[PDB]
């Protein structure tokens, strides 16, 4: 096989900047077989560059190709938000066809803070037996984050689930949701329900509370 | 209109086989050839061979020599990836590309691509999701929809049959430890339109077959 | 116009040629008979264009071609004029204006092997349609794409020919079929292959 | 490589008359007859008649006896089909149809193959007294996915052609059918789905083609500010 | 002359089904049958000629079969991109005849369709007319009602609707409404909208906009 390692792991830069992604092979391969692709979340690779210097039909100008022999380079110039992504080096001139471990490409941008919401479970849900509440954060950056589940002003731990998604094509921000999940009878033992953010965009903890039957 | 379209989403007991089709159109078929390439979620790329349409010859990784099975049937301009013994590890998307091709002459490199077949293998059954709503309390409001105890992966989620797209986050579902899986589909609006404006998600699991349509209600 | 053309060699001949490296043998100064071909009933395909099969006896022509191949029996349908197809674009091409017979007989108990026939080959790939009767027998790696292939076989660098495989098969449009092409020409010169009666 | 090219749609007023062309190329040209066939809007396909295109025989059928005459000119490579006597049922799409050549069986019978293995693209003929007018191209801008177009109205006889940035835009293109609007003018939209993104990066032009009137016209469509 | 009866005139169904269509002669004609299929504005094309044989470059799933009077053809596996309309040919006696035709359809699920409105153009509105298009696309079935509300007043009389054939690949169609006024009457009112309703919606769907 022909190992191909790509260089670096991870890539944050500022938009507008210009990144340098490495992708080098084991031994040499044939230029006109050597292809970059682009992965956006939830998307189908998209072929990028073909023979190490072209560009795929309607694939922008900041988008260049180069190298030979044991190395290449793709440059992405003049940096944009929709290019958060992973890219991908392929060989296909030689039987088995390697893939790069990919370089990850995240956009660097101003702190942000979350907007903090609940939802207490439904009826509907409720007549099932079981409670789902939930905690959104929206539009936040940095990932980092911390979220407290409290019932009865007693810390929740063992019960709680998180979910991020990816950064955002257009204003790069994450948002966080966390399920906390309990049974109809617990559930109804308790009164006031709350979920505490601690973020760096906050001065202090903010706590997003409701009381179950109002 | 050139694409290439691959099957649904399958689910399928480990040991047994899982075939997956590509449609070509927009192409010359015969000249082009096809490779089929995997990712697990959170993965890298992973290469499993290609196929010759004029021809039939097929090249595969070391790894799938013994397990995988190329074809293609001109009649459909449809290839094949067939993938046996089906283990734990064989849960992911599986792509195929393929060049496009001007009757004789063809692209020089994979430019067309297929949307992904998701593949389970696992000894759990089918269970269809059942979705609650997440209603706005009493300037910008928040709802959502949640899909919970489902199993496999994925589901889709729009919202208003895709007419509202702008400020909408589908979070990446997670397993919750009975084996099925919950996600939660948000979707910010501004705080005048609770009152006037109708929200309903529409959720999809192939899968188990199971279309809802839920409206979304301030309490 | 002296002794007798030698059709049975073409006809009954123990081997036939693979369709990309089609056999032509060119007959001269002799007498032909062809109520051998056209009062047999063992032909499948008996095709003539500007030219009637039973007036043969009684024509004379400058010089007779005679090209023998194999191909499978739904291919035969592509030897006639203004056909397509990979036989007719890339193997065997007969022109607009052919004046000739068209003579097809199944050989599955010939050129059949249980185990498949892979002496036939039939070319494949073809930057261009064949010129009419045009021979190919180059071997050279089809280029798909702008890439020189450098005579090394992979991504859209593809061997040209492929083999029949021949089976006894159930479908009759599977099995081998042997075919021979009769070329009359007709030039403004002393005719040299005449019928019996003329 | 064969090749059938005819010429272009035209108008012609009830009474007069109207010669189709149909250039070959690809093959030689004497060694096949050529067929006309035409097909009035939603109707079935009609035979016309046949011509040797090598000494120029025809033979027509008996409903256009005497109205249609058809010619050949080896010089050219071309077929024409002449019908006069205009009326309103002739208005139609008019093929040229090649069939593969008639052979000899072993028994020295002679053997028609009158099956039309080639066609031209068709030659639209409207009989009207109506004039002929030039269309005009208005836009339809945009606002997930938008959508966009270009509305060709008020023009005569039939057809347009639309294309989308000179053919690089196939996908989500929808050329909708023309209606006669009430002033005996034609009009059609075409429109065409893309991404949002796109709409602030892309440059969408439509190009419109009414031949029977030398109207080319090209036309930017963008969000309205 | 000899007339060539198709049956039926139109039929619909889903993909991967078996499908036979007929065409009877009015007199005997041999085997010298053959079967175009003619993709919505564009010439025939042949697939099957003297009844059975396929034309070479034609799919297997294509069949035909008969001899004399009555004929035959089949697809075996129904394929999107076999959307046309069939027509049977006999060249035994002059003249040559075609039959009246087969338009065959697609089965496919239910898609609502996406509802675009488009106000007139101030290019147009200096032409002193006022064109509104309202947009339906990608929707199945192909029946829809398409209705015009000008400041929630319904309006008749004054659109003109056309719709495209089924897409080769999806198997949908699409749908464009023009509303037409002069614009002394398009200025003299606000809100205009067109109201979609479908098989693919629970209840029908507005797109307006007011003309401010
Ligand atoms: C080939 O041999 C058979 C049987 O011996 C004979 O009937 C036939 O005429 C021969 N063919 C020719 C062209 O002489």
């Amino acid at each position: 096989e022909i190992v191909l390692t790509q260089s670096p792991g991870t890539l944050s830069l500022s938009p507008g900047e210009r990144a340098t992604l490495s992708c080098r092979a084991s031994q040499s391969v044939s230029s006109s077989y050597l292809a970059w692709y682009q992965q956006k979340p939830g998307q189908a690779p998209r072929l990028l560059i073909y023979g190490a210097s072209s560009r795929a039909t309607g694939i922008p100008d900041r988008f260049s190709g180069s190298g030979s022999g044991t190395d290449f380079t793709l440059t992405i110039s003049r940096l944009e938000p929709e290019d958060f992504a992973v890219y991908y080096c392929q060989q296909y001139g030689s039987s088995p066809w390697t893939f790069g471990q990919g370089t990850k490409v995240e956009i660097k941008r101003t702190v942000a803070a979350p907007s903090v919401f609940i939802f207490p479970p439904s009826d509907e849900q409720l007549k099932s037996g079981t409670a789902s509440v939930v905690c959104l954060l929206n539009n936040f950056y940095p990932r980092e984050a911390k979220v407290q589940w409290k019932v009865d002003n007693a810390l929740q731990s063992g019960n709680s689930q998180e979910s991020v998604t990816e950064q955002d094509s257009k204003d790069s921000t994450y948002s966080l949701s966390s399920t906390l999940t309990l049974s109809k009878a617990d559930y109804e033992k308790h009164k006031v329900y709350a979920c505490e953010v601690t973020h760096q965009g906050l001065s202090s903890p903010v706590t997003k509370s409701f009381n179950r039957g109002e | 209109q050139v694409q290439l379209v691959q099957s649904g989403p399958e689910v399928k007991k480990p040991g047994t086989s899982v075939k997956v089709s590509c449609k070509a159109s927009g192409i010359t078929f015969t000249s082009s050839a096809v490779q089929w390439v995997r990712q697990a979620r959170g993965q890298r790329l992973e290469w499993i061979g290609w196929i010759v349409v004029g021809s039939g010859n097929t090249n595969y990784a070391q790894k799938f020599q013994e397990r995988v099975t190329i074809t293609r049937d001109m009649s459909t301009s449809t290839a094949y990836m067939e993938l046996s013994s089906l283990r734990s590890e064989d849960t992911a998307v599986y792509y195929c590309a393929a060049p496009y091709c001007s009757g004789g002459t063809c692209h020089d490199g994979f430019d067309i691509w297929g949307q992904g077949t998701m593949v389970t293998v696992s000894s759990a059954s089918t269970k269809g999701p059942s979705v609650f709503p997440l209603a706005p309390s009493s300037g910008t409001a928040a709802l959502g929809c949640l899909v919970k105890d489902y199993f496999p992966e994925p589901v889709t989620v729009s919202w208003n049959s895709g007419a509202l797209t702008s400020g909408v986050h589908t979070f990446p579902a997670v397993l919750q430890s009975s084996g099925l899986y919950s996600l939660s589909s948000v979707v910010t609006v501004p705080s005048s339109s609770l009152g006037t404006q109708t929200y309903i998600c529409n959720v999809n699991h192939k899968p188990s077959n199971t279309k809802v349509d839920k409206r979304v209600e301030p309490k | 116009i002296t002794n007798l053309c030698p059709f049975g060699e073409v006809f009954n001949a123990t081997r036939f040629a693979s369709v990309y490296a089609w056999n032509r043998k060119r007959i001269s100064n002799c007498v032909a008979d062809y109520s051998v071909l056209y009062n047999s009933a063992s032909f499948s395909t008996f095709k003539c264009y500007g030219v009637s099969p039973t007036k043969l006896n009684d024509l004379c022509f400058t010089n007779v071609y005679a090209d023998s191949f194999v191909i499978r029996g739904d291919e035969v349908r592509q030897i006639a004029p203004g056909q397509t197809g990979n036989i007719a674009d890339y193997n065997y091409k007969l022109p607009d204006d052919f004046t000739g017979c068209v003579i097809a007989w199944n050989s599955n108990n010939l050129d059949s092997k249980v185990g498949g026939n892979y002496n036939y080959l039939y070319r494949l790939f073809r930057k261009s349609n064949l010129k009419p009767f045009e021979r190919d027998i180059s071997t050279e790696i089809y280029q798909a794409g702008s890439t020189p292939c450098n005579g090394v076989k992979g991504f859209n660098c593809y061997f040209p020919l492929q083999s029949y495989g021949f089976q006894p098969t159930y479908g009759v449009g599977y099995q081998p079929y042997r075919v021979v092409v009769l070329s009359f020409e007709l030039l403004h010169a002393p005719a040299t292959v005449c019928g019996p009666k003329k």
